[PDB]
């Protein structure tokens, strides 16, 4: 019997051209795909690009590959993808990807009766997207995988999803400890260079980033630092040891927030939503201790020569004791409608 | 099928890939031109971009001629190894990457003349020298210089496909950069000289500039308050002297911590840049309050404060203290002068 | 010599494209698995590095000889000659054989046609862990592998008698974890090109305490301890009281930002950040309570809220000790 | 040239390489030795140290005996992959990179009664597991263990070239060591058994002693001196409650600062280290003595301190607290007597 | 007249044996090099090593490939050196090396008609070389580069610097972020092991660091802190709450900047220059501090029972006015005179 499959496949390979497309000649070869996205991690802000892991898959009928007598889906070793025609396959945005290779090359070749060849490879790439993060930590990306042919135009070769929405399988179990996948979608298109018109594919995920990670990280330390620097309103204005040391202190804290979390956080060059709200709250932190050095001039420099009042130094306090808090609350509501 | 065959047989048929096309009786000239799908990433720490490219290059190869219904062989890499191609290298170029997934990324295409056309996709990772003394108000031209490895400029030279400024695109959406500006490509051709002989140079230019708002918020902004408030004591009274020694000195571990993140960001380099003397200014400013105190503490003759009831005649009390009358004039002046000659100079580059 | 010839005949007309009893019955491949080392465990990339000598036995009528020779013991040379199994590992983010000096396998066959195959392997394994109780956060890591392209009808995989041999564990890379024990699973999964036969190695892990004990749990319950000690100040001593209130605070603020130094930015709260926001809530109150006594005794019963404090504080933060401790180390 | 490529033509005539010398008749015996050019860096986050060698091997093959007017045959590895090698890898070798700059950096000798000498230069990764309990004070003996991959000892064994001290070889300045002082290495061999036989591990340990000095001056001088500044405050007058307050928080704020830089630099072991139990102990302290300052500051009777004129009738002013008398006395005691525990413990062993 | 060409190619290639290198059996093959440096870049501290991007050319005679008829020098494609002897030359010190590919490998066969073969390789290597930090960072360090042949001995390989001293070009084109050349030496000796002795030609580099990024970032803020820490000997000993606050919060902020020095400077685990006066700073900040509570002692703690006096809280504070003063710019003498 297997001397019969050994005959059989020794046929199929005898004489074959791997130069020629299969239908060479004739209508383009349709190649259908499916991707079993096996996980998703290293999504780096930095670098502009994240680190896909899945099994592709590739269909085609090839007639020459057509067998006959054997009731058999014949996988063969995939060393046999080498001696046989593949599409030259390639992703647009891709950066860095390899074929896994233990404890052999992660490569399948499974022939049918018909000539279908199922064409399946295990592949981790680093895939580039642009990602916008001027509403970082409240931002969304979309990053997307382009699937393309390099060398064969639209004339002979063309792409499909094998399943249609289906196609891509794996999204729903992907656990990303920062984002959650919203959304995943499915695209066929065409794609015209210099060097003429390409079939594509793509697929495009949805990361919404998780917040909880900076309301304890970022945002709540910065309020309570904050909402402490208001405590100096309620101290009397003759503590002046007290107050400056309350106000300078909160001000060394608050620059001790910030300055560790430009260290933790990924070193992202310009203006996000972050920035906005670390820089808002070191600015109420300084407007409180410029609060007391008036409040202290007031009664002192401009005591014995003898909005609120700007005489009364407890006016000014009983005013701070208001607007601060007041305010600080005004900012977080004209911040977090404009980011959430 | 059979006719496509048969060329695909005799077209290799007594090549010799070894041998340049038209050796030894004229010039191989590579028509070339670039598309960047992405800018990648600059490190200003390692000095270096990377940038993804489809990278296509034309010659003429008499040798190849056929004839038959076809006019194009659109061909694979599995030809495209047995013939001669351009010995092409990049000569900033780090580390980079000839793409093979999900196979070779490269096309060959011959047409019935024998004009090859040969592209493939790169990621060139190249390196870009930089002169930081201006950081973060620093502009950049990261280069990128190819041509041949071996084939000097009396065998091989290398032109541009078109007029050279449209001979490298850039895709809309292919700029990746975080921390730049790219302002646009300068094209050129040259000759370098080696000690293996002259070579065609083909350079291009990617222009850069920094963006400061980063920086501005992060750096300049809290070290500028930093430096007010220890000014702010001034208005202080001057028999406040714990409250005044307290401002002084958290103050300037203030200064000392956004100082240390700061440098943080910075590459490591060995010479100043604007940024460091900024910082090293705002410290110079800080220290100097303290100071100040220092010397208006050594003249207070009472160590009660005004009590808010008594009178004085011009029990006595402490006067307001003519250093601190004028170091809330000169320091605040000082200070912004200071701004003003800085942020000129370094704007205006 | 007759070994030469023997190896010659075992090769001619073999054809390595071929599985074993490729239309005829599924092809058992017999596993087994020594761990030299388990790796690291990376919870910020959620993986660890496992280091084994992987074997796979199998029988391959194909390669029946008959001589006084009863094994032929080869090296790496003929292991790309004859058809391998495609064993992969599923969860393996990242593996490599070892190729110094030579290709590290191993290729035996006895004159039945039973062959057994040996390579040593580094494997990268992906290992989801969830840090909701850390630092005292027990994982099982799994190693999962199975067969790329042959369904459960063509290639079966069984565990041996000693499935997973482990030698000496205090040799081992685990820095913050201790290795408790390993089981080892069969499964069937299914996938759109067939349904495999799927063996998973679990090891489990505890993390070690030691390190967190010394540098935040205690250094943050004594700064908590610490602003207690204004509670017992008079409230005249402003300048003392607040100094002492603000800068508990900005101690814990320290003490905060190495919570989180070796994790995932994941958005649940861990043990380490429960007790370490709760001391901070319980800093912060303390310099509001000063606060709120200051104002109304002086800058205006609230007037004895110093009592108050010096039993609530301590009472609160035992009874958060009491109720912390119990369900992180006993409820689970 | 003729007659030396048919002496080489001739050698692998009929020459199997999947068979080791000697199958069916005797057991391979391979000599061995290690010359190592660099002991490179020792890495405590990775549990592993490189080494850089000249790994040479020496064995009989009795096919590859020859004649000519050569005695030896010094070749490359061109001629080695045709051949039978020892499967020799490293027993605890992590990824090992073997040179190919500008050639594969091996070279094979024969000689004409059919002696083979093969030595390759490598860099190997080997673990060495570490028991950080007594960082910074720690010794560790690294290992360096090989032998065969797939023979057994009936099949394959390992000698050493020479004795075995004598066989392992140390360049005179190859030590690429910032941490550790190599104080010595052991030679050995034995048999490892494995659930596939019995194998020949030949083994190799350096013995490698931490240099403290540089975590004494970064870490237990600044503690140190920290701790003594926190029983400082205990001369100071009990009177001084802003003074000596700030004294006690800030001295626990710099002890904060510096437990946290110190745990940075060390592998991210869970586990307490010696480095971490001083710092412990000298956290207690310094929180120790603002706690003392409590207990003084509760029985201060008067918010004032003596006037410096008024005789102390032993107005009334308050006493010397007999706490601070004791914790003057106490605190550097026991901190004096822990250090000579924690000292003789770790630095003797 | 290409013809004629590939004839002659084909003639040279027929019957070359690789296996043997140029007069095989006679006198030893001479192999002349030079090396045009293209960048020195990662000259790495923790590593203790150099990255070298650098055009590798050896010259050497070949009879098996002297050609005639042709006045051309033949820059044959880089393929044709895989059927050529070339040395087997390798870098002793090299940590890692790789022959850049792209866009294909960037090799150089030049034959010449008196059989001489010049073969070039762009070669980017990690050198290691081993740096004396003790005087860090006003410290220099010489960097090699060792040459070497592996298997061939002095009986059958000789090496030269091709040029004399002009073997090497483009060292004074060379920018180091953190050092400059100051020079570079070429060296030609044998160096004998156990299996024979053998050529080797050293490229070794003197690299002096530039410290201007350390005066302002480095010594400055040290220097600032502890003449702000004598401040306090011209406070009134009285002022208790000023002076320990000044006092401690000068330590506390020179251990934040030892500490954070360590953390971005490179992790060199000995003893340095730069850590010697961070520590020298520390001890002055130290018995700054130390100085007010034997001043508060003797004023509070011995006052009542009834160099300087030791006995005059007034007098110790002028004495320490110029002790410490002259004993820091001491320490500072005996510092840069002793490193520089
Ligand atoms: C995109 O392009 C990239 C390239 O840019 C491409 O990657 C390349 O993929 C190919 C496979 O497609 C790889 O080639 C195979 O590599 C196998 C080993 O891989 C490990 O080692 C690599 C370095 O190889 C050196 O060392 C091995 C032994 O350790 C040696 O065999 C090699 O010749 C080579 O030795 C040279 O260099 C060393 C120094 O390094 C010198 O000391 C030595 O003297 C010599 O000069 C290493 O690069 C690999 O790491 C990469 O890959 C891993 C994943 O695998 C990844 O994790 C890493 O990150 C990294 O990327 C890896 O460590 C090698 O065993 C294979 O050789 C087999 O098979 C080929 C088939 O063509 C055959 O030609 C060989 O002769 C050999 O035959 C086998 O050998 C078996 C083992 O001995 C044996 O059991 C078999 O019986 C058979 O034995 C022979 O059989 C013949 C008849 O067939 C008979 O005549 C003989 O007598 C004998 O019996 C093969 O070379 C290549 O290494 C990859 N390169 C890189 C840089 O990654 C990628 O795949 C492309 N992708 C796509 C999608 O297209
Ligand atoms: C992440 O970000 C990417 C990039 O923005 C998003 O990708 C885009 O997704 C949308 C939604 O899925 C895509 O729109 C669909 O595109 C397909 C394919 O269009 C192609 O093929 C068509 C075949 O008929 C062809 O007509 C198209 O030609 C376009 O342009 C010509 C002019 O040149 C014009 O005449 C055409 O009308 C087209 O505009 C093109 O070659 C298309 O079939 C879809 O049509 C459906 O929806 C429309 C809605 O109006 C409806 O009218 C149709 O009847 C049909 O129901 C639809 O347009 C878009 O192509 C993607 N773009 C890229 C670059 O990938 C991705 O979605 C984001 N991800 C997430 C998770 O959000
Ligand atoms: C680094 C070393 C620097 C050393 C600088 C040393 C500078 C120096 O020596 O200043 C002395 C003086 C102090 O002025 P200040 O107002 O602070 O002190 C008053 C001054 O001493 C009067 O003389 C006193 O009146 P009297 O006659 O006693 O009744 C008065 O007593 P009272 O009315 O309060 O009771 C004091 O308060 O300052 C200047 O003149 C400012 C010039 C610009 C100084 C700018 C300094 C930056
Ligand atoms: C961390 C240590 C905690 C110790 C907690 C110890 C708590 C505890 O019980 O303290 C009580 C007492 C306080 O001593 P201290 O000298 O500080 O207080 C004096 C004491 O109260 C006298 O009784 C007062 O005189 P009188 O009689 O009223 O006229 C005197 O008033 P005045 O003269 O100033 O007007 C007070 O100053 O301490 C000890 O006896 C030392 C015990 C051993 C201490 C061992 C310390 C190591
Ligand atoms: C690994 O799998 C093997 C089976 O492949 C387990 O061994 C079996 O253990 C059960 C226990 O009830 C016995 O009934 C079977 O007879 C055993 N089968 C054997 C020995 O072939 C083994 O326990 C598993 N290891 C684990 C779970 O750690
Ligand atoms: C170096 C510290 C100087 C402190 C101020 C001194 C003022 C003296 C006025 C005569
Ligand atoms: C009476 C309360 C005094 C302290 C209040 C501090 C927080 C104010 C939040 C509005
Ligand atoms: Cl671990
Ligand atoms: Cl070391």
């Amino acid at each position: 019997n297997m001397s019969f499959v050994k005959e059989t496949v020794d046929k199929l390979l005898k004489g074959y051209d791997i130069r020629l497309r299969p239908d060479f000649g004739g209508p383009p070869v349709c190649v259908g795909m499916n991707i079993d996205i096996a996980s998703i991690d290293m999504v780096s802000e930095v670098n502009m690009d994240y680190t896909l892991t899945m099994y592709f898959q590739q269909y085609w009928r090839d007639k020459r590959l057509a067998y006959s007598g054997i009731p058999l889906n014949l996988t063969l070793d995939n060393r046999v993808a080498d001696q046989l025609w593949v599409p030259d396959t390639y992703f647009l945005n891709d950066k860095k990807s390899f074929v896994h290779g233990v404890t052999v090359k992660n490569r399948m070749i499974r022939l049918h009766p018909d000539g279908t060849v199922l064409y399946g490879l295990r592949i981790t790439t680093t895939a580039a997207c642009m990602m916008d993060l001027r509403r970082y930590p409240l931002d969304e990306q979309n990053c997307t995988l382009e699937i393309e042919s390099y060398g064969y135009t639209t004339d002979d070769i063309e792409f499909y999803w094998r399943g249609g929405d289906k196609a891509v399988t794996g999204v729903e179990r992907i656990e990303l400890p920062q984002f959650s996948i919203v959304e995943h979608r499915l695209v066929s298109r065409n794609v015209v260079f210099a060097t003429g018109a390409y079939p594509r594919l793509s697929l495009s995920f949805r990361l919404k980033r998780n917040i909880g990670y900076f309301i304890l990280q970022t945002y709540m330390p910065s309020i309570l630092i904050t909402i402490l620097s208001w405590v100096s309103f309620w101290i009397n204005y003759d503590a002046s040891a007290a107050r400056v040391a309350l106000g300078i202190t909160t001000v060394l804290t608050m620059t001790t927030i910030n300055t560790h979390l430009r260290e933790t956080l990924p070193k992202i060059p310009y203006v996000k939503a972050i920035d906005m709200y670390l820089m808002g709250c070191f600015v109420f932190v300084f407007l409180a201790l410029l609060e007391y050095a008036f409040v202290n001039y007031i009664f002192f420099g401009r005591g014995p020569q003898r909005i609120p009042d700007l005489t009364d130094v407890n006016a000014i306090d009983r005013w701070s004791r208001i607007v601060f808090p007041f305010t600080f609350s005004l900012f977080n509501l004209v911040y977090w409608l404009y980011y959430v | 099928t059979t006719v496509f065959t048969r060329i695909l047989d005799r077209l290799l048929d007594g090549y010799d890939n070894r041998l340049r096309p038209g050796l030894g009786e004229r010039v191989t000239e590579v028509k070339t031109d670039i598309f960047v799908t992405s800018f990648g990433p600059v490190s200003d720490h390692d000095m270096e971009y990377t940038i993804d490219v489809f990278f296509r290059q034309s010659w003429k190869d008499e040798r190849l001629k056929f004839k038959g219904p076809m006019t194009v062989l659109r061909l694979n890499n599995l030809m495209a190894s047995k013939i001669w191609t351009p010995d092409t290298f990049f000569h900033n170029g780090k580390k980079s990457v000839a793409h093979n997934m999900t196979m070779p990324n490269k096309l060959l295409r011959i047409t019935e003349d024998g004009t090859l056309l040969y592209t493939m996709r790169l990621t060139v990772r190249a390196e870009c020298p930089m002169h930081l003394e201006d950081f973060p108000m620093d502009a950049h031209a990261c280069p990128l210089k190819f041509g041949s490895y071996a084939y000097t400029r009396a065998e091989v030279v290398y032109e541009w496909t078109r007029e050279p400024a449209r001979s490298v695109v850039v895709a809309e959406d292919g700029s990746r950069l975080n921390q730049y500006d790219l302002l646009g490509q300068t094209v050129d051709s040259g000759i370098v000289q080696s000690s293996t002989g002259e070579y065609v140079v083909m350079t291009t230019h990617f222009h850069l500039k920094r963006k400061i708002g980063y920086f501005v918020i992060q750096t300049y902004l809290p070290c500028i308050m930093t430096v007010i408030l220890s000014q702010v004591s001034f208005w202080l009274n001057r028999e406040s002297v714990p409250a005044r020694t307290v401002f002084g000195v958290t103050t300037v571990l203030t200064m000392t911590t956004l100082s240390i993140s700061a440098r943080n960001s910075l590459p490591k380099v060995a010479y100043a840049t604007a940024m460091d003397w900024f910082i090293a200014v705002c410290y110079a400013f800080v220290f100097s309050a303290l100071i100040e105190f220092a010397t208006v503490n050594y003249f207070t003759k009472r160590g009660y404060a005004w009590d808010g009831k008594s009178v004085v005649p011009e029990k006595t009390f402490n006067s307001v203290s003519k250093i601190d009358r004028l170091s809330r004039i000169a320091f605040p002046l000082l200070f912004g002068i200071f701004n003003l000659v800085y942020w000129a100079t370094y704007l205006n580059r | 010599g007759d070994v030469t010839v023997i190896l010659n005949n075992l090769l001619e007309g073999y054809d390595n494209k071929l599985r074993p009893d490729i239309g005829v019955k599924p092809t058992l491949i017999h596993t087994d698995m020594y761990v030299n080392s388990i790796g690291p465990v990376n919870a910020i990339n959620m993986e660890y590095t496992i280091d084994i000598f992987f074997a796979q036995t199998w029988y391959d009528r194909r390669l029946k000889f008959n001589s006084t020779i009863k094994v032929l013991r080869l090296n790496s040379n003929m292991v790309g000659k004859i058809w391998i199994p495609d064993t992969f590992f599923r969860n393996s983010k990242k593996a490599d054989a070892h190729w110094i000096t030579t290709p590290n396998r191993m290729l035996r066959i006895w004159n039945d046609g039973r062959v057994l195959y040996t390579l040593r392997l580094t494997i990268d394994a992906e290992c989801q862990l969830q840090l909701h109780n850390f630092p005292m956060d027990e994982h099982s890591c799994p190693l999962e592998f199975s067969s790329y392209g042959y369904p459960r009808e063509e290639i079966v995989y069984q565990w041996k008698r000693s499935s997973v041999e482990v030698g000496d564990t205090r040799s081992w890379r685990l820095y913050q974890f201790s290795f408790v024990g390993l089981r080892n699973t069969t499964e069937v999964v299914k996938t759109t090109s067939g349904d495999y036969v799927v063996m998973s190695v679990y090891f489990d892990l505890s993390r070690r305490m030691g390190y967190f004990t010394i540098q935040t749990y205690i250094p943050c319950t004594l700064i908590v301890v610490l602003s207690w000690v204004s509670f017992w100040i008079n409230k005249d001593a402003v300048p003392a009281r607040t100094s002492l209130g603000i800068t508990t605070v900005l101690t814990m603020t320290t003490l905060s930002t190495i919570a989180r130094k070796s994790l995932p930015k994941v958005s649940y709260v861990t043990a380490m950040d429960l007790f370490v926001s709760v001391c901070f809530i319980f800093v912060f109150s303390a310099l509001v309570e000063y606060g709120t006594l200051h104002y109304f005794v002086s800058n205006r019963r609230i007037a004895k809220m110093d009592s108050y404090a010096r039993i609530f504080f301590p009472t609160a933060f035992c009874l958060f000790n009491l109720v912390y401790w119990v369900s992180y180390l006993y409820l689970g």
